[PDB]
């Protein structure tokens, strides 16, 4: 992580080197004008520009950084304040950071969701698949419409209670114009 | 103004007026029921990273947790409703190949029938992969100018290229997350859904034939007496160039010569939805990342030059319009973002009831799911949301026919009709009683 | 209410003054024989005065 | 602690939040520009009273 | 679904599914408090924002200048703070319109479950509706649909009507009814539930 200044550009960041060649001007910036790359003159070499520190999206169970949703690779998150066996896996579309052991566990209470990846208590990330079904029907209510087959009656029932929430009302507020741009 | 089936029929003892011949005709709507989640790091964004800025964020740490909790509280909310909506059945997935439906020509080609040049175009081929009509619909959003969607970003932090534009988007602390449900769940759930028209016995593996799907769903509106041959013709072929003028509409292949209906005024409305759904995600951001050039009254539009001309006592009152100037782009393109999820939970809850009543069981409710009353519904996947294809009945033909509602004999008994909806009617010298809706004598 | 600031709590070296002895010393802030090698920024002389 | 201190409170809902790290304070410094033939001025601001 | 509230409930270690609509409400429920609070202080909080002026407060601007020259520095105060006014308004009337939905959805639930057992199937919780029971909460109501559940089955071979020596024909005059022998006897039950 250095301190740049590029041509007149200026900030913090991590340059490397790449064997990729470009037939253009001198460097190359983003839509929001940041350094992306640059080329030196004196020979035909491009460099990359990448941020020093990349944001992560730490997840925490219960006053514990469980682990982070990164994206680089050894971010710290987990070290020291004075003076471990710090694990690193990979997804599909990102690394993942978290203490523990690709062994024995089989056992985590409480998850924290996301669409296909869920983490759980001991930092076990599960792979959340599409909820299996029996039949996508609850065979009771609904149309019928088999005769004269084998069909499959329903005899016994419970019931199963979910609950919903609705809102119905805000606290009204009432803005005197006058008063707000000049206090009288 | 009516479809003469279906609705009250608040008329007796006249001339009244019993449809007696039917068809079919599809019409088509979109439902859209998810947006692609966005993860904005709040202090990312008013400042890359900068040491001298995050002492300045402290004044406003109150307007900077707002704005994460708005964005996840929003997006969890639907993860946590479309997990628990969406569900594969893996026995009736399996019901879903057009093979399937070609396959049992015991008899009759029974899990076709006649309607199986209109589900060709409906059913995928193998067992996962997208129909014909998805087919023809996703080569309408990457000649739109679009399409890429497995974004990776392991490559945005190795260097080993110039930054593509999505990684762009990342440096400056806006994650594009991936899609809460993708291209290929939604492609399941749907083919689970036409599995259960196909499907109704669970310990046998035995399907029932499509044509007796129909043939049940008729009795529902009024009870079937005669059934003839002849009528089930005329539904099919009447179904099957429903769909045929559905395709030529799509992506300009079909088989015919040139016909100009009205089932494209009803495709012209999905068609131009779905255009503008893919055309908000790629815009709201570029608009945001955009206004990191604005210097708000200020030296430069980058943090790290105002620090290396000013000293610290001065600088802060330049970065001050920096930050103020950022805190108020996000709040534009926050209010943006919650416009929108909570227009997709109407949508979204639309969809529940035209999924439930319609799609499994056959709604009664007279003008929802489709014009008219309704028959069946089949869906198949979409850029984010389902393409429904709601079945409704047509009448054609009708039977002045003079009618009463009772008889009173002798002038001692009277007698009315248990069933309101019946009425009795004499019929070539003969009296039957028949339902209003049809003309089932 | 609740707010963050930069506050000058991260107390390095705590003296206790007896009430009785001699209220009466020094206080160097770089270095001082109180306190073995470290240089602080206030000196934070709690009282009730 | 500093995702409690962005998020004012002293306990969390357990979940996602975005966290990073302040820096570093001592950087190697970086300055590359068109190379060019070297002339160096000297000029310093004199002040005698 | 009491030990998921406030964690007291006598029981050992239960992870049910009735978590996942529980879940639903809390999250909502914690956002729906966390509006009100935070609009208003942002709204506040933009009375310091000297809008390109001298200062944020306008009888400091007023005993500094003159009233021929004053006035063009207060203007950048009303036109800024009038600009504030409406990035507020455009979000209440968000809110506003968002929840007439909702509030239309409440009519619907309490007219049709909470007070009639209605039979639009998956409306008012999942599957078949037996009964639904309501609770105040923080600006709304929360909802107890009942549903009903199915465990077991009959695997039974069917007809719909008889037709007695080629002659009559007979068909049931419900069709959700079906005919059915049933240990060497005869009997006839709607496909909803076994009530032979
Ligand atoms: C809305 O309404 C619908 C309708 O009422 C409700 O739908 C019902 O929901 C329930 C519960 O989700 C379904 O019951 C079953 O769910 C099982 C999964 O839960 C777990 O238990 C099983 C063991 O039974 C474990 O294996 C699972 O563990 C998981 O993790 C491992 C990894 O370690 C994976 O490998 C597994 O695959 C699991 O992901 C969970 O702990 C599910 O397994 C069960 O499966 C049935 O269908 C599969 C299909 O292959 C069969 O193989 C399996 O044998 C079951 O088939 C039947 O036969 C057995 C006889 O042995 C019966 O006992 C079963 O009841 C079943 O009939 C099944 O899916 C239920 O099926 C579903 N539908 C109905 C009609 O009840 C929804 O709950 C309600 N809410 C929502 C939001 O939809
Ligand atoms: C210059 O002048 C100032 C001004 O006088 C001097 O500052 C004063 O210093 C006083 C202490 O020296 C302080 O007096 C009290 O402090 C108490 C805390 O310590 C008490 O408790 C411990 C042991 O507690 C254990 O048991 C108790 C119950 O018995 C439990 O509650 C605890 O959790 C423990 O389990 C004892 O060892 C001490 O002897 C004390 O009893 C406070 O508790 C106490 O009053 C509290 O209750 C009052 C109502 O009766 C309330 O008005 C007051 O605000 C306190 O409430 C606070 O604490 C409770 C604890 O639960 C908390 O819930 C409340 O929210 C709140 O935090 C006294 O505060 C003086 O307050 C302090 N200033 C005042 C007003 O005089 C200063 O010393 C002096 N400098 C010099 C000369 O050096
Ligand atoms: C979009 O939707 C339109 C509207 O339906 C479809 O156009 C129909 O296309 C079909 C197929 O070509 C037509 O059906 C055929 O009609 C023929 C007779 O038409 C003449 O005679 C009738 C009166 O009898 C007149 O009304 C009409 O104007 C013509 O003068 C028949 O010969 C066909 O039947 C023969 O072949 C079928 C097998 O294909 C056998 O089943 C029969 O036994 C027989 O030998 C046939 O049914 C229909 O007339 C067209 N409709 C209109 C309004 O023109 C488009 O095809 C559709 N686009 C698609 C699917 O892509
Ligand atoms: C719908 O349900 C019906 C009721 O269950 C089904 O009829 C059953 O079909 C199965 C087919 O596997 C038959 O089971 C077979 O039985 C034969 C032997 O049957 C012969 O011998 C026995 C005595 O051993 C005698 O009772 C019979 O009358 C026959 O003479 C075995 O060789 C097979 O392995 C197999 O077990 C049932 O016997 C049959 N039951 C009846 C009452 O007919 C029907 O097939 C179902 N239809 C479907 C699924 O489409
Ligand atoms: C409801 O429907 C009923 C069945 O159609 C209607 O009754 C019909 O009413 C029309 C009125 O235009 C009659 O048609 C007229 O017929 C007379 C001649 O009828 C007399 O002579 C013929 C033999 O030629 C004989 O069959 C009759 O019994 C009469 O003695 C013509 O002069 C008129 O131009 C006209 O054509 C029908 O005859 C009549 N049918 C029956 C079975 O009564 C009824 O009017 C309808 N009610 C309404 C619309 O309110
Ligand atoms: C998450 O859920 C996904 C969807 O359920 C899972 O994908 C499924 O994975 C299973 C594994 O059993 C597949 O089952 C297959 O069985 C076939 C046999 O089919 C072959 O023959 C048929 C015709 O008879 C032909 O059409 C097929 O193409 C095959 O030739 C095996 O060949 C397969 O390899 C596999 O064993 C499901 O089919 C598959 N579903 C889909 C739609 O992909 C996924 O595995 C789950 N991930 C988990 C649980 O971690
Ligand atoms: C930019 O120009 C400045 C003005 O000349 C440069 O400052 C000069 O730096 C050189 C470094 O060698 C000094 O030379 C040293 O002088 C000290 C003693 O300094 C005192 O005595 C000298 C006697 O000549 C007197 O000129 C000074 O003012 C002091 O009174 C010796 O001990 C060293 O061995 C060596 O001779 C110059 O003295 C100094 N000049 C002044 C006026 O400060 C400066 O280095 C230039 N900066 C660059 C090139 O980056
Ligand atoms: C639906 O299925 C039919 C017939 O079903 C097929 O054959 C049965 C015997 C079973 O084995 C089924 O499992 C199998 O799917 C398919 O019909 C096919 O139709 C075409 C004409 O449309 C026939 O092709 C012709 O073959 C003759 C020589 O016999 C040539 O002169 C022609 O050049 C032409 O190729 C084809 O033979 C016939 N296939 C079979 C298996 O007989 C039909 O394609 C299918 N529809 C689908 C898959 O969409
Ligand atoms: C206030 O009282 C304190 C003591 O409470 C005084 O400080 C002490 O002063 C004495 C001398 O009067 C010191 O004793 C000598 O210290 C030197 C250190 O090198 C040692 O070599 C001698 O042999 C002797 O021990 C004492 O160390 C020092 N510190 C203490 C004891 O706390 C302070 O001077 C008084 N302030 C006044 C009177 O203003
Ligand atoms: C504050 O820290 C400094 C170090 O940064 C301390 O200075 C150190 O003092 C000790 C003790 O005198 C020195 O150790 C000595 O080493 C010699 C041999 O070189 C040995 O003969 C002595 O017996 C003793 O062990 C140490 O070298 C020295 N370090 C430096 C770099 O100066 C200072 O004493 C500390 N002050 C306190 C106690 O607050
Ligand atoms: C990603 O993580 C791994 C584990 O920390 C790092 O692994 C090696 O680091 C050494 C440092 O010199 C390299 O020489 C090896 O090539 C790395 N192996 C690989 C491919 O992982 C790795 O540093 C981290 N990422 C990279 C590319 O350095
Ligand atoms: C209205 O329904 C009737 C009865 O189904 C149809 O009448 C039949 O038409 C076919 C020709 O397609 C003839 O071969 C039959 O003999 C007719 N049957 C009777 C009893 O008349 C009639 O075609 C239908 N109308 C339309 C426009 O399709
Ligand atoms: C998980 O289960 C194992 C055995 O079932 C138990 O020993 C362990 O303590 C559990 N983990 C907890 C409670 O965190
Ligand atoms: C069928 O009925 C006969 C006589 O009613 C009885 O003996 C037999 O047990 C029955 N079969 C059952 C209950 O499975």
């Amino acid at each position: 992580c250095t301190d740049y200044n590029i041509y007149g550009f200026q900030g913090t960041g991590i340059i490397r080197s790449t064997t990729s060649r470009l037939v253009a001007g001198l460097y190359y910036t983003s839509a929001s004008g940041d350094l992306l790359g640059f080329k030196i003159s004196t020979t035909g070499e491009i460099f990359t520009v990448v941020p020093c520190d990349l944001t992560a999206q730490a997840a925490v169970i219960n006053d514990e950084i469980v682990g982070a949703i990164t994206a680089t690779n050894q971010t710290d998150l987990f070290e020291f304040v004075n003076h471990s066996t710090v694990n690193t896996y990979t997804m599909p579309q990102f690394y993942y950071i978290t203490k523990w052991n690709n062994g024995t566990s089989s056992n985590c209470t409480s998850v924290i969701t996301y669409s296909s990846f869920a983490i759980c208590n001991t930092g076990e990330i599960k792979y959340v698949n599409v909820t299996h079904v029996e039949i996508v029907d609850d065979s009771v209510g609904v149309i019928k419409p088999v005769s004269t087959g084998n069909i499959t009656i329903p005899k016994n029932f419970t019931v199963a209670v979910q609950a919903e929430y609705v809102q119905i009302q805000v606290k009204p507020v009432a803005v005197d114009c006058a008063k707000y741009v000049c206090n009288g | 103004v009516d479809d003469s089936v279906g609705v009250i029929k608040p008329v007796s003892t006249g001339n009244i007026t019993i449809p007696k011949n039917f068809t079919v005709a599809v019409q088509a709507e979109y439902v859209q029921i998810q947006v692609k989640p966005v993860a904005v790091d709040c202090a990312k964004y008013v400042c890359n990273g900068n040491r001298h800025c995050l002492n300045l964020l402290t004044q406003y740490t109150s307007a900077c947790q707002t704005i994460e909790n708005s964005l996840n509280l929003g997006a969890r909310l639907e993860s946590l409703m479309l997990n628990d909506m969406i569900t594969v059945s893996d026995r009736s997935l399996e019901f879903a190949t057009v093979d399937k439906f070609n396959t049992t020509a015991l008899g009759g080609e029974k899990l076709g029938g006649l309607y199986f040049d209109g589900l060709s175009s409906l059913l995928p081929p193998r067992v996962g992969m997208r129909s014909a009509v998805e087919d023809l619909l996703f080569n309408k959003v990457v000649t739109s100018g679009l399409g890429t969607v497995d974004d990776d970003y392991k490559k945005c932090s190795a260097g080993t290229d110039v930054a593509d534009l999505v990684c762009a988007q990342y440096y400056n602390g806006i994650m594009v997350l991936p899609g809460v449900v993708d291209y290929n769940k939604m492609a399941m759930y749907t083919a689970s859904l036409i599995g259960g028209m196909a499907l109704g016995s669970i310990t046998s593996a035995v399907a029932v034939p499509f044509s007796m799907q129909v043939q049940a769903r008729l009795n529902y509106v009024a009870l079937q007496t005669d059934v003839l041959q002849e009528n089930q013709k005329i539904l099919a072929n009447a179904f099957n160039n429903a769909i045929g003028n559905i395709t030529l509409a799509l992506g300009k292949v079909s088989n015919a010569i040139t016909t100009v209906s009205d089932g494209f005024n009803s495709m012209a409305s999905a068609l131009t939805k779905i255009q503008s759904v893919v055309n908000q995600q790629g815009e709201a951001l570029s608009h945001l990342i955009s206004q990191l050039q604005k210097n708000f009254q200020a030296i430069s539009s980058s943090i790290a030059e105002i620090y290396n001309r000013l000293e610290k006592v001065e600088a802060d009152a330049q970065v001050d319009r920096l930050i103020t100037g950022r805190l108020a782009a996000l709040n534009a393109y926050v209010a943006q973002t919650l416009t929108q999820y909570a227009e997709v939970k109407a949508s979204r809850q639309l969809a529940m009831e035209k999924v439930n009543e319609c799609v499994k069981s056959q709604s009664d409710r007279y003008g929802f799911c489709g014009n008219g009353t309704h028959l069946f519904s089949l869906v198949n996947s979409a850029p984010d949301g389902l393409l429904f294809f709601h079945t409704v009945l047509l009448p054609t033909e009708w039977e002045e026919v003079t009618a009463w509602s009772g008889i009173c004999v002798n002038d001692t008994y009277a007698y009315l009709l248990k069933d309101f909806d019946h009425s009795i009617f004499s019929y070539n010298g003969t009296y039957m009683v028949t339902p209003r809706n049809m003309f089932q004598p | 209410g609740r707010v963050l600031s930069s506050q000058p709590v991260f107390v390095q070296c705590l003296r206790p003054v007896p009430t009785w002895s001699n209220n009466t010393a020094v206080v160097h802030f770089k270095n001082d024989v109180f306190c073995p090698n470290v240089t602080a920024d206030v000196l934070r002389f709690n009282l009730n005065f | 602690n500093r995702i409690k201190c962005q998020q004012l409170k002293h306990e969390l809902p357990d979940g996602f939040y975005s966290a990073s790290m302040l820096v570093k304070k001592d950087l190697p410094k970086t300055f590359v520009t068109m190379p060019q033939f070297y002339n160096w001025m000297n000029v310093t601001l004199h002040v005698v009273l």
